[PDB]
């Protein structure tokens, strides 16, 4: 209805999943996704995650599992149901369970 | 002395007196008055008047004993609802609270300083009465069978087409028998019994 | 603090031995809720692990689509990228009463404007198209799955609030009701037992 | 006869006396020397004795106002402290429930045999009431400022701010005013309120 999924992922998952039909140019006329390619900086990608936390209009997030790790400490900073966030695998890092915030928060639960 | 059981004259004269009165302390304080408890009280003159009700009425008996059921259930779901705050109100759940509501406001209390309220007769208690469980009996049949058919009706719907038939209800308390006769005030409870009747086959 | 403030009296014990009760009723009621959301909490737990690694494969699935789509196509990935105007693929919230405590959910939309046609690259269309429908169902599983991982996460302090109220009602008023009762049995011997003996030295006395 | 104050004896006592000091066995239990209560003793004279606080002092009526105030609220906030488990604590409300304890650890405590409190004049009371009450204004007023614009302050960054003046200002009451001069000791404790103003302007 009014809430689009976004995507931060690596090239390949990201041309996956526009070509799945995720992807949108809003009034601002922005990518509601970001590409991540070898040469980029934690602390930006950590800026552009803000980005998306604070803007309202996501609901879902798709992050792979690796690019979820390389920020750790400032996804799991937020707890909040309603921006859910979903870690997903990629092709050299398959899915990995001992690794998720949520799991994290499942504790004991193994 | 204390506004309780617990002295010895009020439970000898409760353990030989036929008919108990007893009047809530909370109802006195929340001026819907009379304050009757309606729950520790007790009377037995019931079946002795059975044969009476029958002889001249044939109607008062079921619809009484509903109107004991209706208020005790809401009674019930009100020690019930305490804790989660309404939340698990179904819809069933709904229609009775909501019928023992307006039974507590309409028909369960008086203003000894109004004509309209100073004196009700038998009959017009039996045709108060009748309505109520009227209304009971026809919304609780069509939202069983539309939950069971199809298109559930809820109390919203409800609400909405009959608002006319709610507030004609709630106002047949004010039918002042000081200032009309007999006959206009049972054809008023007898064409709103009617008009009921309408409103709900135009929601079924 | 350990002890409600009244004066003991009979009527007094009636109230505290009601108030007692409530207190007792409003325990087992608390219970049965928890029951039902330990059993929720269960339930949803119970197959993500399992729902996780059918994502994980059918991504995997995905993923050697796209790899044999790199061989009849050539460069497409900047070409889809920079092709990015509209969403074919939609969230619909819902809503989930699982409990008492509603948890927002989601359903997968088709929007209705297609995806999009790249019929030039090489004349590789076929590739693309499956590539497509491999996509398309692995959103359709992720969607399921953030259903499912919202609810757990609102679900989870649900569960923590409701622990607490019933702990907090069965390690503290309970006993103090409890207490209170004891003195006020203790107050009303007393007081008859004083009576008691007055009377008997009336009686003696009238010997005389 | 075992703390009970409805006993006879206590209460034939209480009609008749003019101020009363209650005291509690759980305060005695910590050692709290002296076990007094301060929440259900009294005294009628204070309105007497106003007039001569005044011809000399002037400044001490917002004083103890504001401590009973304090206190007042502090009590009340129990209850929603024990229930809740310190959660659901606007700031303010966090202030005053640790500046309560601040004030019951150090003014209201005092030992009965060490030597620095076998005796403690007037005049050290109202320097040490006058320093937690500005303390207690001044870090409200600033949490307000900061509460209302933006970054709302937390006792935690008060706390780490100015543990060290917190810690000057408990052991403000190592003094054995016997030895010591007054004035020495009034001018110790404006000192302390100057650092408190300087950490509140650094902070500003």
């Amino acid at each position: 209805r009014g809430k689009l999924i976004a995507v931060i992922g690596d090239e390949d998952t990201v041309t996956g999943f526009l070509l799945g039909g995720i992807g949108e140019l809003n009034k601002n006329r922005h990518p509601n996704f970001l590409v991540v390619e070898k040469d980029t900086t934690i602390n930006e990608i950590e800026d552009t995650f803000r980005q998306f936390l604070n803007r309202d209009d996501i609901g879902i997030i798709l992050i792979n599992q690796y690019i979820a790790e390389m920020v750790r400490h400032a996804l799991d900073a937020h707890q909040r149901s309603i921006p859910a966030v979903l870690e997903i695998p990629s092709k050299e890092h398959p899915y990995d369970a001992a690794k998720d915030s949520i799991l994290r928060r499942a504790k004991g639960m193994f | 002395p204390g506004g309780d059981f617990s002295d010895p004259v009020t439970s000898a004269t409760l353990g030989i007196v036929q008919v108990f009165w007893g009047l809530d302390k909370k109802l006195a304080q929340r001026k819907h008055f009379p304050s009757v408890n309606w729950l520790i009280s007790y009377s037995k003159y019931m079946r002795a008047l059975d044969e009476y009700y029958d002889k001249h009425f044939t109607e008062f008996v079921p619809l009484r004993t509903k109107a004991k059921e209706i208020l005790q259930e809401e009674e019930d779901l009100a020690e019930i609802v305490q804790l989660v705050g309404k939340a698990s109100l179904a819809e069933t759940d709904k229609i009775t609270l909501e019928v023992a509501k307006l039974i507590k406001d309409d028909f369960l209390q008086q203003n000894g300083y109004t004509p309209y309220d100073r004196f009700c007769p038998f009959y017009k208690t039996v045709g108060m009465l009748s309505n109520m469980i009227s209304f009971y009996d026809m919304a609780r049949r069509a939202v069983e069978t539309t939950a069971q058919s199809d298109n559930k009706i809820t109390w919203s719907i409800i609400r909405e087409h009959m608002g006319e038939i709610l507030y004609k209800l709630s106002s047949m308390k004010f039918k002042d028998p000081v200032k009309d006769g007999e006959a206009k005030i049972k054809a008023d409870y007898a064409q709103l019994l009617e008009d009921m009747q309408n409103a709900f086959r135009s929601l079924e | 603090k350990d002890r409600i403030e009244i004066f003991p009296s009979r009527m007094a014990q009636t109230i505290m031995k009601a108030r007692l009760k409530g207190a007792q009723t409003g325990r087992n009621l608390l219970k049965k809720k928890s029951d039902a959301l330990t059993l929720r909490f269960r339930q949803i737990l119970k197959k993500i692990i399992e729902t996780k690694m059918l994502m994980g494969e059918v991504m995997r699935e995905a993923a050697f689509s796209l790899a044999e789509a790199k061989f009849t196509a050539g460069d497409f990935s900047t070409t889809v990228i920079q092709n990015v105007n509209k969403a074919q693929v939609k969230i619909r919230a819902k809503k989930d009463n699982v409990a008492g405590v509603t948890l927002p959910v989601f359903e997968h939309y088709h929007e209705g404007t297609d995806s999009y046609e790249l019929t030039g690259l090489a004349r590789g269309g076929e590739q693309l198209a499956k590539l497509k429908r491999n996509y398309a169902k692995a959103v359709e599983l992720l969607v399921e799955l953030a259903s499912l991982q919202t609810s757990f996460v609102t679900l989870d302090e649900a569960i923590k609030i409701t622990n607490r109220r019933v702990n907090a009602i069965e390690h503290v008023i309970i006993p103090r009701i409890e207490r209170t009762l004891a003195y006020i049995i203790t107050e009303l011997d007393e007081r008859e037992r004083e009576e008691f003996y007055r009377l008997k030295k009336i009686q003696e006395k009238k010997k005389i």
